[PDB]
């Protein structure tokens, strides 16, 4: 926690000379506004004024004027005079918190959870990353940084290690790292922070991508969140560990029962397995990301939980106690923090408020199964496409309740124009396959 | 488009 | 027509050497097995055996043992010893038709349409192709042959005419052309047939794909059907003109009423509006035949007929008397002719016996219509998918009954290993509009 | 545009 | 796929 | 193969 | 004519990976004067006993004549699965690979297909090998086994020997080996050529097998 006098003392000794006041957009890309340290009084009086529309994304039409209120307990100095950085939320000229921004969205929604009787819901990302190198004009190619495999020692010690660079220069900032390990494709990198309340988490979140793609420049690569940027291999997920808390106590654990669920915890899985189709557009908003969502990588493909499978989209890890947790797999790194959190809570809450039964988990006896007997048996498959994923999203209740109108509208307008416009390109595949054949 | 400017990225 | 005594005729006048008998499969492909005139007996007497699995394309799994019955009213002798080539149909070896081959299956539904006191089903085709120019390798590039625009004059007369020497060219071997012309897009050329019978028709439109095929490949040219090759440029189309005759009189044509059509015709357009959704995979068979569906480029993307618009699903020409027709503009040139035209006779005869009511045809006030209203008025869009055009075909009967059992699920399956296939690619345009902003 | 495949010269 | 030669164009 | 992921290296 | 054209042909069996193969099936059919010995004109199925027991010799001694019916290193790589190719000995009237085939055709013109034969073999050795395999089966009145339909392509290598379908040799130098171990062969070639061939194939297994491939240094030389 920190206030107005530590920001000022914090400027003094540290000679702070550039202040980032630091928010997101709707589609999760980290804007700021930049300012010399001597408007650092009206930074903190809450009178720095900007667009606004920007949080619009590209669909915005109007100029507006919209403030800036910084959170405090945001404060962080970066490690490259110094520059600092403050977290604000956006609010509109009459003083109430504009109704578009996906922080102020998820803040609602954690209110209105705590009327449930719950009091915290504990998130921990597991955010995977690709490398690759730069050319010589500084445009990045295809090709990786190193050639390792799932938890080996690739990048070893000595000539770049920015794995290494990267957790250091996290831990130096302030973060809590759980630990990292090399992930399945070669050059690409995860890293795991340990638990923390839902606006904390995302706010890491969006820190830690903004380091890491500014400590890869650094190393002379570029650093890439991309769903699934080469075909072939594994593609980068952003699997969601979350709890749910009321009152010093983990509201997911059974002492008594020896799977050591509670059924709180099954009626929230069952609520996210059942909206799972509505929020898929939200936690998978690119075109690129259902080129994830194909078997044979990990990736989740149909709507099912298991505390042991290959891609199951809600897997129950073995720890229990106060760390006892339920993962949501199909959340992949381009997704906004805030907004797939807001929809995953509102599916959990909308489950446990209205107790509905967990299905069955999956096992081994799975994976000879075609479609059709996969749906007989009850197993939804997820959309593949963001066209069908805004098809299903328009006809769910649950993510339209968490994300708010104006965000909904303006988040299916996006999507919308993004695969219009992308429908419309004639693809490399469709010139190889066509054009001799026919 | 009314926005293009805002579009560029598509065009 | 022709007799064995009059093919043995003309290979003896005509020093015929090769003979080729031709068939195609599901997937449109013009299939052959080439022959010396020493065989030509054997041809004769239906005892050609091959393989008869290719007609599956490439979902075949076992080899099979089929025989080769020649249609002699198809003999015509290439003017490049000489070529001649035969139309032939495939049976089993029980003696009876083999149910894949889209020949048969197009010669039962008008067999079973002459039933309902109609004798012939006459259609006219307008196919449209692109000439790219060949490398020093051979390989085709995305330049065009010329720069011309609708209706111009650009390959004038000197040096490669490539749309002269082929109308010359099916002159020669017997073809009855009505008119060419330059298309709107450069590069693309239109060459339009006098209307002929049904199976004469899709004959004659595969024998003019080789045609243009062979001589633009004399020309150091490469002739295309894809459906659209260029992004930002029209489409190539192949709009059928068809009419319905019963004796010596054509069935659509009301002498008495002013618009001159008759409730034949307008249950007929009724029917093929009705299952338009559901026969559109059949006459859009490529995943890049719905990157031609798009606004902008006079391809019909919603289901609607019209007098007189820019795109209508279905134009009624103004001729009248015995050239009264109905054009259908959503086949592709890519498009199987048999399975496409069985398909909308099918729709066309499940209108007419259903007594459907045809819809108000649109006119000018509905270039200002969002997709919400349309459809409030009644106007339902075109698949803009291969994956959502299977859907849909999965949910029509019309096209079921249309193709036959066999030729459904072998097309059905084919095209959902094709989509399954393409999906699975990263797209060029993916990489360009992320890996930079994520 | 609604002509917009007759106006590909310009575009 | 059992029949991998004839998806050669595929992959 | 079902962990095809896990086979990038032979294919 | 290829030459002629500015082309290259090549009978190699498999010159590309991932795609099909080249092959060199042979339908041959035997004859006791003017007359089809294959031929049954009162069974529905229309074989005569005298072919069955031809394709049950050829059956039994199909490992014996790998070697010569594909003789070189690489024809071994058109024998995997997905191509057509016969991996398996078993025969059957429809099947995707099959290593013996039987037409539909009847009457002058029925006959056996042996479809492992690749256009790289010596046509006379190779004819010979199954011509004597054929008569080695006769002469013993061997039992054909079943015929393999479509539900083997859902069996693994152990179901495929409980049931009794032996493999076709996977190498050049397993070939040999069963090679050296039939003694229908050896009479086929005679012992001149029979030695011969083993002498000069087991020195062009040797010449290959030592060859570091750039498959193993793609693997390699990064991982270890
Ligand atoms: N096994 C892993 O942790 C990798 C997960 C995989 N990258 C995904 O997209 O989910
Ligand atoms: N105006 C025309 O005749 C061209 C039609 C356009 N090429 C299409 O795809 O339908
Ligand atoms: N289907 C065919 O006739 C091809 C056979 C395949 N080329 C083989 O190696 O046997
Ligand atoms: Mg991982
Ligand atoms: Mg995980
Ligand atoms: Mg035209
Ligand atoms: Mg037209
Ligand atoms: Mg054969």
């Amino acid at each position: 926690t920190f206030t107005k006098e530590d920001i000022r003392k914090f400027a003094e000794e540290e000679n702070v000379r550039y202040l980032r006041l630091q928010f997101t957009d709707i589609l999760g890309t980290i804007k700021n506004v930049e300012v010399p340290v001597s408007q650092l009084e009206k930074v903190l009086d809450n009178e720095m004024m900007f667009d606004g529309s920007s949080i619009e994304g590209f669909v915005r039409i109007e100029e507006s004027d919209m403030y800036l209120h910084p959170d405090l307990d945001t404060w962080v100095i970066f490690p490259w005079g110094k520059v600092a950085r403050l977290i604000c939320d956006v609010y509109k000229t009459d003083g109430t918190p504009f109704e578009g921004d996906p922080r102020a969205n998820l803040k609602r929604v954690l209110k209105e959870m705590e009327d449930l009787g719950f009091t915290d819901f504990n998130l921990g990302p597991e955010p995977e990353f690709f490398l690759f190198k730069l050319d010589e004009k500084g445009e990045p190619t295809l090709e990786l940084n190193d050639d390792g495999g799932y938890f080996d020692l690739a990048p070893t010690d000595l000539g770049e290690n920015c794995r290494r660079d990267i957790v250091l220069e996290l831990e130096d900032m302030g973060f809590d790292i759980e630990a990292s390990h090399h992930e399945v494709a070669p050059g690409q990198h995860e890293i795991d922070f340990k638990y923390a309340d839902a606006v904390t988490a995302c706010d890491n979140i969006q820190t830690f991508k903004l380091v890491v793609k500014t400590i890869a420049r650094k190393h002379n690569l570029h650093a890439t969140f991309m769903p699934k940027p080469l075909f072939g291999v594994n593609g980068s997920g952003m699997h969601f560990n979350v709890s749910l808390f009321k009152g010093k106590e983990n509201a997911f654990f059974d002492p008594n029962t020896e799977m050591g669920l509670t059924e709180t915890a099954y009626q929230f899985t069952a609520g996210v397995l059942k909206n799972a189709r509505g929020f898929t557009a939200v936690c998978n908003p690119l075109v690129n990301s259902y080129k994830r969502l194909v078997p044979g990588y990990e990736a989740p493909c149909y709507i099912a939980w298991s505390g042991k499978n290959r891609s199951p989209l809600i897997r129950v890890p073995s720890s229990r106690g106060l760390s006892t947790r339920i993962e949501v797999r199909s959340v992949d790194p381009a997704a906004n923090p805030y907004m797939a959190l807001a929809a995953i809570l509102e599916a959990g809450l909308d489950g446990i408020k209205n107790k509905l039964k967990v299905p069955e988990p999956v096992n081994q006896n799975i994976y000879e199964m075609n479609r059709e007997e996969r749906e007989a048996v009850g197993i939804q498959d997820l959309p593949s496409t963001l066209y069908t994923a805004l098809k299903a999203m328009r006809e769910n209740e649950v993510i339209k309740k968490a994300l708010g109108n104006h965000i909904y509208n303006q988040f299916i307008n996006s999507k919308s124009i993004e695969w219009d416009y992308y429908r419309t390109q004639v693809s490399e595949w469709e010139r190889d396959q066509y054009m001799k054949q026919y | 488009p009314i926005n293009r400017g805002d579009l560029s990225r598509f065009i």
